[PDB]
């Protein structure tokens, strides 16, 4: 139904161990309540609906925070994975990153696979996968950028369901080749090398399984179960110069902050909707919301998983990526 | 030694400065070539027999207001290296004057300062002139007063900003401009001034009589202003306060910067031959609504302080019995904390009016600074209009497009609503 | 600096932009043969916006007119333009689309293009600093609306950070010229939204009530509608060209006009509309520009601004003005009539004032309204899709180009929820 | 000093010769009858590279016609140059090859040389410091082939250190004038490619589309192709015969032109190309010049540089010129342009400046490119040769005159090379 707001933090690494002695800008006091300043305006309070931090594995964050989403998808209507944070925080990461690690990706196939082994007596699992790329208000087959942009019919059934354009579709049969996919789209995906996160995701993307399960019993309704799980990844956020962006690196910078705007007052728009007697979302603001019109404020349950960089370094960025999400939420 | 800098970052600054530097040629006697036929150093540069030319850096994206001063009065005193011009303008826009389009001038601009400053042999500090509304105003004017901070330091910097007024505006974002800049304004400015148009075209339609009230002699009462604010340095009088001193007496708190400039008297060039211009009665108007240049009611807050700079034929005797005067009016709350909060300044150099404009040539002016609690009013005015807007986030993609961060948005607000908390404490 | 490059996509596009160079000519004092004879600086102070001084002194617009059908050309250059423009800015192929929107983006329109964009990009390098792009057509189909969308499209996508300022007709209510208004409008303004940044709606009904009825005129022909257009076009750029007393120009005023990417179709107005014998008994005031600016019956868009409610006016005057004058006039203007204005937008009224009025004024003013009463062309237009599209009426025209039902139902779908994004805002 | 000898060989090197020599006389003021009429010291300055002053101040071109086909001579000499040449010029058999590069090289070809090559001795003699042959052709076959192959060979040989330039016109992909051009072609350019120090590609139909095209011509003459061809024969040349703000002239331009030996095939631009009408929507300044010279469009040679890579362009203006505005554009459009130019050659572009406009403008440029899309031509054109050599078509014309398909096999096996050369480079 509502929005979960969950927020884990990235544990400081050599670009601070030799900067130490210094102070960590979040003040994690207990499972909900952030801590974040240093005296400019006092202590300032958050409080979401799910914390984590350095000292929690992402292997434990995707049980309590999407393997439920992942449930949520076959209750009778799908449901997606939302993230933020600026740059660099650790929203990529997150999906599992290094191969001894699970994470969010690797865990909801793995789990997944296990659960169709067990309920492949109830109902025939037909899944196939989109790879979605959004750069500069365009959307590519991030999978095979190869094909033409222009080739994606962003719009959906009066039965909400997907219908779209002929996307590089490929079936599941393991975790392994369905996350070297993930990365053949991510080594296809338009990066900056230029950049200090190194391979920034300059483009985002959108990695839609799309689940068409079918009753193994015979009855009168004969109806099939389709559903689907979005695993979103976005470019993050960077200061308006972002130390002299020049030409196109300013102008992609805009394009993904105009992006995370409109996808953001989607997400205001649809909170204070949840709770009131309308719901007028312009998801038309953008190709991403207007691919997200049922992922953001359909009929589903989703979550908006911040990623947070403690650094001395980068407060003003942590300072706002809190507030949004609090924002987000209220 | 004591020489000023000034900087004509927004339009509105640099049709100031036309009025200003038009005014000091006056009163200096320095023709639209530099010709002269001394004190004057604070303000021009003398560049070889008869040649004095303007210590002023005039910056702007849209070399057409640049242009209007290579082709007009003042070509032949403002060098090229004075005027610059930029590229692309910064469409009312903060984030493409601090940066999108800024970042690539600002390091040109600097040099040039940095050229006058090494100039300089008793640098005063920076005169810097613009608006709240315009992008090279407000985004343009943040990006400089951060650089002039870091190269110089404790080095006073002074903005003469065009406050939104409380009705007549011209823009629709104005009040994130507003907003954002005067955040830096609290982070840099050393004092900060501020001036309602709206204010004075009704002081102009009633004090000067003009059925037409426009920018040429609102400007010119801008001038009028400043002159009487820099008159202590560049004229030798009776009290000649410095600008350390102006803080010295209008700061009893780092964040005060307001202190309104009432100019007086505005008289009309007809009512004055029947206006009776005394020391008193010229205090007396200065020390009320009616010439306030603010839109505003100073009655409803404390004066914190308030420096008065007379000028002209001017006797100290006749200014302590008007203040004696003043000071048993009721009218006028003062501080509880600064039973002493009066300052008073006297330079004998007449109030020099310059042919185009209406305000009588007068024998007395004086300049009220007043630093009085109840602009958080007015801020709070601004605030609000912001939040209307900001509620919706009308017109955020202009800014965000030019990669603006919502929390810069979020955070100078925050700022702002200090800033009006400061002016609630001290009025206690 | 600032240079604007023009396109004429279509015979409307292109009567309505010659009658547009036919009044920049003359505000700064150029005749058909390129030669400059004007009086002041100020008409060649930025006259590179517009016009490329060739050898001779010979100053061309910085247009180009792309068309389907030859002959078209000619009822241009045939007139003093063909010492005007430049013959490698008459850009034309040699079939015609026949009102048929698909033909001139997909089919027709898509062989002439690449010879089109050679030619702007041509004109791109001859500028020292493009402002924006200008394009002039029509919504009736063909050239002006399948080409014209698919330039925007393409030059779009070559400078996405320049994007192409639209002045283009739209359907009129009653007065209509041909039947498959409705799919041709309806599947190019699918993609307006998209791609442009800011629409003029010109609506031909409402400009013939306009010529007829506020300037007392006999027989309304299309020199006097475009006489209404171009004098808006040079109305909006007159800050671009000329100084004031202030200055927002372009892109400075883009920023004020709308709060959101989608909503930017305005209506554009003229003050200083009066018949010669009305004149005698009209005073030359602001007051009086204002009461025939903010007069819903000379809007140029056949849509009545008080049914919706107003996020943003702006008022651009031509001629030495008064600030006080000017701005007195405009709070008057939104007090009076607040209820017609967004109530959680402080200012809902933009000032700008030229010091340099209009040739054969002292003074004018332009309006461009944002209203959501706008909303009431989508809707009506929807409506005359759906009456054709529902049977598949016409349909064959179309889907011969290669297009299907999904494509008219999602253009279809997109101007709703643009209607109901007017109705949101209301 | 720095002498040249001109040579003719063939019908299309005597027309298009004819020109070349009409355009310097023209250029350095000598009439028909020999005689000076100038007004310029510099046309005099270096008037000796290009012609003998005879007595009584009568200029007489360094050229010879070599022909095997009397009236030929007559085609030329019946015009002004009956008191421009010299009869011992006009060297001439009395057979004709009829389009056979064998006739006209290893034996009708090879009877006349003799005389030929006596004249050419008379003229290095007479030559105060040669510093190099030209010759004009064609790949047609006959003479221009056959006999210029020949000369190229026998002089060559004679003087290894004063490499003959060549201007041929190269066989069209669409507008064949025979049957057998892939086989003399073939032949010829075996041949060339070992001899020759530089040749420029001359094809008939991209100069038909550029006289019909880019001049807006009704029906491109010969002598509108040979226009064309004479413009840039005398802008390779305009910098030794005229001084500039620098130089690198003749061989010093060679030096770098080419980093290799063999792939010596330059496709020749020329950048001032519009109709009279169009010029006055045009500008006077090198960066309109750049523009125009860099269009591939504009090209002489039937070959598309952005397919392929360029080694280099050699960038030669003539009138006065800002060094900075020059090199600015240069710099600008390999920047821009540098996905067509080769990575690991820092300069792909060379500057070279004369003072000296041609008659009629008051600027122009020389466009000498050095792309390896030029390979198309050579491509094609195997292509063909395989197509008839494979069914030996018309191998017995050729057989007759002593030759094999061995020999045949290895010009085909050679171009090919060359081909692969131009892949490996690119
Ligand atoms: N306001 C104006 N409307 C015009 C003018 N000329 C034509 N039109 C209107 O535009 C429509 C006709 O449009 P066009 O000739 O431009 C169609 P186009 O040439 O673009 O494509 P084709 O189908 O190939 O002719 C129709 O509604 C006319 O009534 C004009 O000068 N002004
Ligand atoms: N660019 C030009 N091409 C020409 C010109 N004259 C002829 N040609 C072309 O050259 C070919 C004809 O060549 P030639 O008359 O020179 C053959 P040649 O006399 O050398 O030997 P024969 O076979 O003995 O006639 C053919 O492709 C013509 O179309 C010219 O003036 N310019
Ligand atoms: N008092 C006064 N206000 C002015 C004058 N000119 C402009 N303004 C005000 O200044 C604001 C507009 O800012 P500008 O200074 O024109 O803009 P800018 O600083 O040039 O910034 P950009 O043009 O956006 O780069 C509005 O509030 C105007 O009313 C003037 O001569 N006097
Ligand atoms: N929790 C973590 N532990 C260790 N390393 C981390 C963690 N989080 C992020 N990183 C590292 O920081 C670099 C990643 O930045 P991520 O890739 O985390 O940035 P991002 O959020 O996807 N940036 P962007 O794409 O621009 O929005 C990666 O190489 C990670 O290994
Ligand atoms: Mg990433
Ligand atoms: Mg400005
Ligand atoms: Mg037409
Ligand atoms: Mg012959």
């Amino acid at each position: 139904s509502s929005i979960v707001v969950a927020i884990r933090v990235r544990p400081f690494t050599s670009m601070e161990k030799t900067r130490l002695v210094i102070r960590k800008i979040v003040d994690c006091v207990d499972d909900r309540m952030l801590i974040f300043d240093p005296a400019h305006g006092g202590e300032i309070k958050f409080v979401f609906d799910k914390l984590f931090d350095e000292t929690s594995s992402q292997a434990r964050v995707y049980k309590e925070t999407t393997s439920p989403l992942l449930d949520s998808v076959l209750d009778g209507f799908n449901s997606t994975v939302f993230a933020y944070g600026a740059t660099g925080c650790g929203k990529t990461y997150t999906v599992s990153g290094t191969p001894s690690q699970p994470g969010i990706i690797f865990l909801a196939m793995e789990e997944l696979f296990n659960k169709i082994t067990d309920l492949k007596d109830e109902k025939d699992f037909e899944i196939s996968l989109s790879y979605l790329e959004i750069y500069n208000e365009r959307i590519r087959d991030l999978l095979k950028p190869e094909t033409p942009s222009k080739r994606l019919v962003i719009r959906e059934d009066t039965q909400n369901h997907i219908k779209v354009a002929n996307l590089s579709y490929h079936h599941p049969n393991t975790v392994e080749d369905v996350m070297d996919l993930v990365v053949q789209g991510n080594i296809n995906r338009t990066t900056s090398p230029t950049e200090a996160n190194e391979v920034s995701s300059r483009s985002h993307a959108v990695l839609q399984i799309h689940i068409m399960q079918t009753n193994k019993l015979v009855d009168l309704t004969s109806q099939h179960t389709f559903a689907t799980l979005s695993i979103i990844d976005l470019a993050g956020s960077e200061r308006a110069a972002a130390t002299r962006n020049r030409g196109i690196r300013l102008h992609e910078g805009a394009n993904i902050n105009r992006s995370l705007l409109a996808l953001g007052n989607c997400i205001n728009a649809l909170c204070l909707n949840d709770g009131s007697r309308s719901c007028h979302i312009p998801y038309r603001d953008s190709k991403l919301t207007r691919l997200l019109k049922f992922s953001l404020g359909g009929n589903c349950k989703t979550v908006m998983i911040v990623c947070i960089s403690p650094s001395s370094s980068h407060y003003d960025e942590t300072l706002n990526t809190l507030k949004y999400a609090n924002r987000a939420k209220e | 030694m004591r020489e000023c800098i000034s900087i004509h970052v927004g339009q509105a600054g640099v049709q100031i400065g036309n009025a200003c530097w038009e005014l000091y040629c006056l009163e200096h006697g320095i023709q639209p070539d530099g010709q002269m036929p001394d004190s004057f150093n604070t303000f021009f540069s003398e560049t070889g027999a008869g040649k004095h030319v303007p210590r002023a850096v005039f910056v702007d994206l849209e070399p057409t207001v640049i242009d209007e001063v290579r082709t007009g009065t003042y070509r032949q005193l403002f060098h090229p290296e004075q005027l610059i011009t930029g590229k692309e303008d910064a469409a009312n826009n903060y984030a493409r004057g601090h940066y999108t389009i800024g970042k690539e001038i600002i390091d040109l601009v600097l040099d040039r300062i940095r050229k006058l400053a090494d100039q300089c042999t008793g640098l005063q500090g920076f005169l810097v002139f613009h608006s709240f509304g315009g992008g090279t105003g407000s985004g343009f004017t943040s990006l400089l007063m951060e650089r002039l901070s870091v190269d110089y330091g404790k080095k006073s910097k002074l903005e003469f900003s065009i406050y939104p007024a409380p009705q007549v505006s011209t823009a629709v974002v104005e009040p994130y401009n507003s907003i954002l800049t005067t955040h830096t304004t609290l982070e840099h400015s050393d004092c900060a001034f501020m001036v309602d148009n709206e204010a004075i075209y009704d002081i102009c339609r009633r004090n000067l009589d003009i059925e037409r009230p426009t920018y040429t002699n609102l400007n010119r009462l801008i001038s009028q202003i400043v002159s009487s604010i820099t008159a202590s340095l560049r004229f030798d009088g009776a009290l000649n306060v410095d600008l350390t001193e102006f803080q010295t007496n209008l700061v009893p708190y780092p964040r005060i910067h307001f202190p309104l400039a009432t100019y007086a008297p505005v008289i009309s060039a007809e009512k004055a031959y029947h206006e009776q211009l005394s020391v008193a009665e010229i205090t007396n108007a200065c020390f009320e609504p009616a010439n306030q240049m603010v839109k505003c009611d100073p009655r409803h807050g404390k004066y914190m302080a308030c420096c008065l700079l007379y000028r002209g034929d001017v006797v100290p005797k006749d200014v302590n019995a008007a203040i004696a005067t003043i000071k048993t009016k009721r009218s006028i709350q003062f501080v509880d904390w600064c039973p002493t909060g009066f300052k008073v300044g006297i330079n004998y150099q007449p109030p020099t009016v310059v042919p185009g404009g209406d305000l009588a040539k007068v024998q007395r002016a004086v300049c009220m600074l007043s630093n009085t609690t109840a602009i958080a009013e007015a801020w709070a005015r601004l605030d609000h209009k912001f939040d209307l807007m900001y509620a919706k986030r009308a017109f955020v993609h202009w800014y965000v497009g030019e990669g603006m961060e919502e929390g810069e948005f979020s955070e100078a607000r925050e700022d702002m609503a200090a800033l009006e908390k400061d002016y609630e404490e001290v009025g206690v | 600096m600032r240079e604007i490059v023009h396109i004429q996509a279509g015979q409307c596009g292109n009567q309505i932009g010659a009658k547009f160079w036919e009044v920049i000519s003359d505000e700064h004092g150029i005749d058909p043969t390129g030669s400059y004879h004007g009086d002041s600086d100020l008409q060649l102070e930025r006259i590179n916006v517009y016009y490329n001084e060739a050898a001779g002194n010979k100053y061309v617009p910085r247009a180009i007119l792309v068309d389907l059908e030859p002959g078209t050309m000619d009822s241009v250059r045939s007139g003093p333009f063909g010492q005007i423009f430049r013959p490698d800015n008459f850009v034309f192929g040699q079939s015609g689309a026949g009102n048929n929107w698909a033909k001139g983006h997909y089919t027709e329109g898509a062989e002439l293009v690449d010879s089109v964009l050679d030619v702007v990009r041509k004109e791109s390098e001859s500028c020292d600093c493009l402002q924006g792009f200008q394009l002039t057509h029509s919504l009736g189909g063909g050239t002006g609306s399948g080409m014209g969308t698919l330039l925007i499209s393409k030059i779009r996508e070559e400078y996405p950070d320049r994007i192409m300022n639209t002045f283009s007709v739209v359907p009129s209510p009653k007065v209509s010229d041909t039947v498959v208004e409705p799919y041709n409008a309806t599947l190019s303004v699918h993609q307006l939204v998209e791609n442009t940044d800011e629409t003029y709606c010109i609506d031909n009904e409402a400009l013939y009530d306009i010529c007829f009825r506020t300037l007392k005129l006999t027989t309304p022909t299309y020199g006097d509608l475009n006489h209404l257009v171009s004098a808006t076009m040079s109305g909006v750029t007159t800050c671009l060209r000329f100084p004031g007393q202030l200055n927002a120009d372009l892109r400075k005023l883009a920023v004020n006009m709308v709060p959101f990417p989608r909503l930017h179709f305005f209506m554009p107005g003229f003050a200083p509309l009066t018949s010669r014998g009305s004149q005698q008994y009209r005073a030359l005031t602001v007051p009086e520009l204002t009461q025939q600016m903010f007069d819903a019956k000379n809007m140029m868009a056949a849509c009545d601004p008080r049914h919706g409610r107003y996020l943003t006016v702006a008022a651009v005057f031509r001629g030495r003005m008064s600030m006080k004058e000017v701005d007195e006039q405009m709070l008057n203007v939104q007090n009076k009539n607040s209820s017609y204005f967004v109530e959680w937008i402080p200012n809902n009224v933009k000032t700008a004032v030229c010091d340099i009025p209009p040739r054969g004024l002292k003074m004018s003013a332009t309006f461009i309204g944002n209203s959501t009463a706008i909303q009431e062309l989508f809707k009506r237009i929807s409506e005359q899709f759906t009456a054709m599209f529902r049977r598949k009426a016409f349909l064959h025209w179309y889907t011969g180009e290669g297009m299907d039902e999904m494509e008219f139902t999602e253009a279809e779908s997109n101007m709703n929820d643009l209607v109901s994004e007017y109705q949101q805002y209301q």
